[PDB]
């Protein structure tokens, strides 16, 4: 990526994936890879977009 | 007969007869109370912002 902003739309601190965050981004290349968080902040839905 | 209380009553009433009755005096307040399910509160993202 080059450029890439994150903004929060949905934050709610629920049991479950209680909130949405919106990364605008401007790749290079189209092609899936791999979102992580390393700390115990955040607990990630899926493993790639 | 001094004239009836259709006529003379304070805050703007209005007497009717069947059910002895008084009407639409615009005077106090009414409060409300409302419980209301959690099922009714759509999230943000699902609303334009």
């Amino acid at each position: 990526l080059s450029a890439a902003e994150c903004t929060l739309n949905e934050c709610v601190y629920s049991s479950d994936f209680g909130g949405i965050a919106t990364v605008k981004y401007s790749a290079s290349k189209s092609g899936k890879c791999a979102v992580h968080v390393p700390s115990g902040t955040a607990t990630l839905k899926e493993a790639a977009v | 007969k001094a004239p009836s209380l259709k006529f003379t009553a304070p805050f703007g009433c209005e007497i009717y007869t069947n059910p002895i009755r008084a009407e639409n005096c615009a005077v106090g307040s009414i409060p409300l109370a409302f419980d209301i399910p959690d099922a009714l509160f759509t999230r943000v993202s699902e609303t334009p912002t």
